[PDB]
């Protein structure tokens, strides 16, 4: 590969781990951003964040947060490209892409941590995890087969990356509403007939859910049943109904 | 408000001039450009485009014409296209632009690269 | 073979109400021993069994009760509670031999709104239950809603025939507008079932019943010509509900 | 705010007393009525009761404790009860006014007396 193109793979996939982030930024303000081909090459490099090791993905979002003060469109295209890759990941849904898809979701969370996207982008992605290709009755579907529990890992990855900031204001209620729908989705999967005493629900998924929910809400009632999960959704949607004035007034 | 629209799952070899060849007459828009081969999930390669409409009514008729619109690639395979509101609604000077050509640390890098 | 006071109450409601003025009937109804709980319960039960009244005189019963509540205020609340209970039980039983009785009670409930015994909340609460109780959010047939069972369409149209003309101004105008969106999807759910073929076509009298009722209430309404068109209407409307609730933005 | 609660699909032979016996401890309320055998869909008979709560944090406990509670009839049949908000939220409000001066006067009414003879020659 050309010299300049592997110069970036050093800057983004190697150096960012053990170097000042503020030094590599001016070294990429260096690049010929007028040239559309090399500007395209590194938008592609940040979209392929699966190359970066997990605990430095936030450093890539830290770098990109600084550049958009000089080439703002590069952040627009990376954000649009990551959101497209998350959607395509659910459409492909091959287990060989798990590490890449987890990194992409983690990246989107860090991009919110550095104010590249607002909470609406995160919550759109979160709801798409629990509903895109999902049957509205919880029945297994084409894109969400019974043993496929990857949506839960995708939800937990984003909530563990950026969910702690949804502690106040509107984002606190937006998270509270989504957690009601997330608990019903979790219990839709737990109630499928595939899970028996011989084929039990994976205990490590149970811990991952409780960690993510105990980290965000120390005083949350984990529904220990599907009917407990369903009634809370009914209660929440009843308040949605009242404020919408669909049977009542005002 | 909601004004940015994406047309995705297009054939990976389709170009922008060919795409608007199917889209004409295009409604009133501010932004419209086209990306391809930028995914992390090779070899599942598609193309897409984003449009920002100037009027709320132009969109309800745009998706009615092109959500499901089947495109064709080089060897006959079909590509039904999807029209939704884009997930990121935000749409798209410096003096140090293009100065790593003739830049010291770049020059040190390239001799580390020859071996 | 019936107690004479019981036959007299049936005479006033099931015979005299169509032939004589309702105020003359109200004069006699006030003289009953309303302080006796058995007699008060028999009059209430007589009015819940509205199916004994000719269809064209059901509105005279609501007009009678609306004057009766000036002297026996609680009687109108018990009659409404019983009619709404019977409508819910009718969908749980759903035996075709009770078709005329379930149509009567739906017509009665609409007339009870026309004489201001209930407000629009009760009507729309009942209208939405016709399209949701025992109905899969999938749209697939249910045990309470089997494919050839089109009684929900006739229950909805019966109420819209009776009281829908008044939902043309103010907040009740938007409540009907939203409901007709959900009603057109429910209609196209039934039309989309595999059971309907050229050998077993969708009943054309149901089609005319739908458009007759919808053209009586909204002259410029758009009748959906496909299931995809009806789904798009619901999605666009629910996108508005999402914008107003701030579950993703705000 | 919604305060009227209905408990339905109770056994058709149950009484108001047997129901409150199963309901204690009952929270505070304005309204507690009991109906049965008044349906038009014979022989599908059931009993029901309405309760209007003073504070609305009790309904969620009442629903969580009795929605599904199995009652028994006269012949040992099971009757899992349903607890929901009443579709008509209006409830009776005390004895507002005095009695109508005409109630209980049908026993000496002339129009009702002529009917009694026609009911002797049915």
């Amino acid at each position: 590969r050309p010299p300049l193109q592997e110069y970036v793979r050093k800057l983004l996939y190697k150096d960012l781990s053990k170097v000042t982030t503020e030094k590599v930024l001016r070294q990429m303000r260096k690049l010929p951003w007028q040239d559309q081909e090399v500007k395209d090459y590194v938008i592609c490099c940040m979209i392929n964040i699966w190359n970066v090791k997990y605990n430095s993905i936030h450093c890539v979002a830290n770098l990109l947060a600084g550049l958009v003060l000089y080439q703002e469109d590069v952040g627009i295209h990376v954000v649009d490209g990551v959101l497209e890759d998350i959607r395509l990941g659910m459409e492909v849904n091959q287990p060989k892409f798990n590490q890449r898809r987890i990194s992409s979701a983690k990246f989107l969370g860090e991009l919110y941590n550095y104010r590249m996207v607002e909470s609406a982008v995160i919550f759109r992605t979160l709801y798409s995890f629990t509903s895109f290709g999902v049957n509205p009755d919880g029945s297994p579907s084409s894109l969400d087969p019974p043993e496929h529990l990857f949506r839960i890992r995708l939800v937990c990855t984003i909530l563990d990356t950026c969910g702690q900031y949804f502690d106040r204001g509107s984002s606190k209620r937006k998270l509270d509403c989504f957690l009601v729908y997330f608990q019903r989705y979790v219990w839709w999967k737990k109630s499928l007939e595939v899970w028996t005493k011989d084929h039990p629900f994976p205990i490590d998924i149970d811990y991952m859910i409780s960690d993510t929910l105990e980290l965000l809400r120390p005083k949350i009632k984990l529904c220990n049943s599907l009917e407990e999960s369903i009634r809370q959704v009914q209660d929440l949607e009843r308040e949605f109904l009242i404020k919408l004035g669909l049977v009542n007034d005002k | 408000a909601l004004s940015k629209v994406v047309i995705r799952r297009l054939p990976p070899t389709l170009t922008k001039e060919q795409l608007q060849e199917h889209l004409q007459p295009m409604p009133e828009h501010d932004y419209f450009e086209f990306f391809s081969n930028d995914t992390s999930l090779y070899p599942h390669m598609y193309a897409r485009a984003y449009i920002n409409f100037k009027n709320q009514e132009d969109i309800i008729l745009f998706r009615d014409r092109f959500d499901g619109y089947v495109f064709l690639d080089n060897k006959g395979q079909e590509y039904p296209a999807i029209v939704e509101f884009a997930p990121f609604q935000k749409a798209a000077r410096d003096t140090k632009v293009g100065t790593i050509d003739d830049d010291p640390e770049y020059r040190k890098f390239l001799e580390s690269y020859a071996t």
